[PDB]
């Protein structure tokens, strides 16, 4: 079971457990090993592999085998040679082409669609949760804060997402999140795909409101009806005007602004999904090069 | 809205892998379906201590018949499996579920804390940890959307019926979950309103009432005897003013179907 795996080295620790680098010994293959050592089995765990063994698409890290050791759970996965942040910083003073910024944005989006139609919500979207390979994939990974959603939703897990890929409706408390949450997290990746900075880099709640208010508008009844009722909306919240949308992307053109607006709209109902956004303009001419580096 | 025909279409395929071995019972020596009624019939119980959503309740009776359907078991092992089923379901779909210690305690301390954490591996094992599978319920949500206009009290008596197909094995195994969610739905609608399971569902299922007749007449005479039936825990959970009090409505004495 894990006689055939030889460990190479860690790589780091996602929601639960570590994941190493390793390789099988007898087929040649790199993996990634997810370790979680035994309230017994953790629900993200349970998630994580259920959902997982349900999931197979290309741009969706692959779950290979689940190892029940003596004492131990180990996840073998197909094995990614870097996530997106760490690609970003290597970009520093080249930037990221555009066509491997539209060729990571289409994959995403084919990624989340596929997760969306098969009734899983991510809830985790960040650079550091896409992975990166040699060839020009971009891939989905880290499921341990997913969960399979009904239809129509029931209330969830109001902690969700990392604060600064967080959605409006989930900072303002509504009652019900659905696909709309993964698809406002990929809007503040698409910029900062681009800008490689973060859009709303915030570090409370409030900070991170009023972040995403200064640059789309605090939001009123017309742009988001039903907004001044909900939980955590405050009278007495700042009314900042929408600005120019060109200045908050500005290396991006009509296309990728048309598209990045339509990720960040306020209302979830209005905001694209991941399969209406695959036939944007903005990607008529996308392509699937490999990265320019390493 | 953009992803509602893609997740049903999803789930009419994956309730026929998800399914259940239909004449499992008569392979297990020890139990018998009297003895998996009052099994369910205590997790309703269990459900309505810890408030636990009622589509915890059906994963859990799911992995059970699934587990039963190639493991033997010994009716003092019986109530291990439920345990550790609705421990693993609750893990899946709830928000707080409740811990370990607390579903020790509700077994009467039958069973130690490491007998109900070793039997989670095996179900887990036994299962090969495919927990996401399609339930009435799930398929139930979808219909009531199809309501012309929207009513509480048909939404939760077909919700009510739905759970005491849940009891008796003896016939409702033979049925998928969409087609018992199918009669429940218009059963329901029946009962409240005097209307009939819509066009917009046989556009949307396939399924007529013709079609839908089977399980209709069998899901009819389990709402008439419901007040006789050894297990009550069901009809005292749909008395509570959270689904309305539709355990208190009188079942139409025909169908014309
Ligand atoms: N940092 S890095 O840039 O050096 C680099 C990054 C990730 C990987 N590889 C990799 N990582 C996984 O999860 C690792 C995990 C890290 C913590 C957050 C969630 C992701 C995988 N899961 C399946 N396949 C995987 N492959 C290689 C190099």
């Amino acid at each position: 079971s894990m006689e055939n795996f030889q460990k190479v080295e860690k790589i780091g620790e996602g929601t639960y457990g570590v994941v190493y680098k390793a390789r099988n010994k007898l087929t040649g293959e790199v993996v990634a090993l997810k370790k979680i050592r035994l309230e017994g089995v953790p629900s993200t765990a349970i998630r994580e592999i259920s959902l997982l063994k349900e999931l197979n698409h290309p741009n969706i890290v692959k779950l290979l085998d689940v190892i029940h050791t003596e004492n131990k759970l180990y996840l073998v996965f197909e094995f990614l040679h870097q996530d997106l942040k760490k690609f970003m910083d290597a970009s520093a003073l080249t930037g990221i082409p555009l066509p491997l910024i539209k060729s990571y944005l289409f994959q995403l989006l084919q990624g989340l669609a596929f997760c969306h139609s098969h009734r899983v919500l991510h809830r985790d979207l960040k650079p550091q949760n896409l992975l990166i390979n040699t060839e020009g994939a971009i891939k989905l990974a880290d499921f341990g804060l997913a969960r399979a959603f009904g239809v129509p939703v029931r209330t969830y897990t109001h902690e969700v997402v990392t604060l600064w890929y967080r959605a409006p409706e989930i900072l303002l408390g509504c009652k019900y999140y659905s696909t709309a949450v993964d698809i406002w997290s990929l809007g503040c990746i698409f910029a900062e795909m681009v800008t490689r900075r973060a859009l709303f880099p915030g570090d409370s709640e409030i900070d991170q409101l009023f972040r995403i208010f200064r640059t789309l508008g605090t939001p009123d009844e017309v742009v988001w009806p039903g907004v001044t009722s909900m939980p955590d909306y405050k009278p007495s919240f700042p009314k900042w005007a929408r600005q120019d949308f060109s200045k908050v992307v500005p290396p991006l053109d009509e296309d990728g602004r048309s598209l990045l607006s339509q990720m960040l709209h306020y209302d979830p109902n209005k905001r694209i999904s991941a399969k209406a956004a695959l036939a944007h303009p903005f990607f008529q001419d996308v392509t699937k090069p490999v990265p320019h580096l390493r | 809205p953009d992803y509602h025909e893609d997740i049903h279409t999803y789930l009419r395929e994956m309730e026929v892998k998800c399914k259940p071995k239909v004449g499992y019972m008569k392979k297990q020596p020890d139990i018998t379906n009297s003895m998996r009624a009052i099994l369910v019939d205590w997790l309703v119980e269990v459900g309505e201590e810890y408030k636990l959503q009622n589509e915890t309740l059906h994963l859990a009776v799911n992995y059970i018949d699934r587990f039963l359907s190639s493991m033997s078991v010994l009716r003092g092992k019986l109530q291990l499996v439920g345990t550790a089923a609705m421990l693993l379901a609750s893990k899946f779909e709830e928000i707080y579920p409740p811990e370990v210690a607390e579903f020790v305690y509700i077994t009467d301390d039958t069973y130690t804390k490491k007998q109900v954490l070793r039997m989670e591996h095996l179900v887990l094992k036994v299962l090969t940890f495919d927990l996401a599978a399609p339930t009435v319920n799930q398929f139930l949500t979808q219909y009531f959307l199809h309501q012309q206009p929207a009513n509480c009290k048909v939404e939760s008596l077909a919700m009510f019926l739905g759970e005491l197909s849940l009891i008796d094995a003896d016939p409702y195994l033979k049925y998928l979950p969409s087609v018992i969610a199918g009669a429940a739905f218009h059963l329901a609608l029946y009962t409240v309103t005097g209307q009939s399971w819509p066009e917009s569902l046989i556009r949307k299922t396939g399924y007529t009432l013709e079609s839908l007749k089977p399980c209709l007449m069998d899901l009819h005479q389990t709402y008439l005897k419901a007040p006789q039936h050894a297990q009550q825990s069901i009809r005292e959970k749909y008395k509570n003013s959270k689904y309305h009090g539709v355990s208190l409505l009188n079942p139409p004495e025909t169908l014309n179907l």
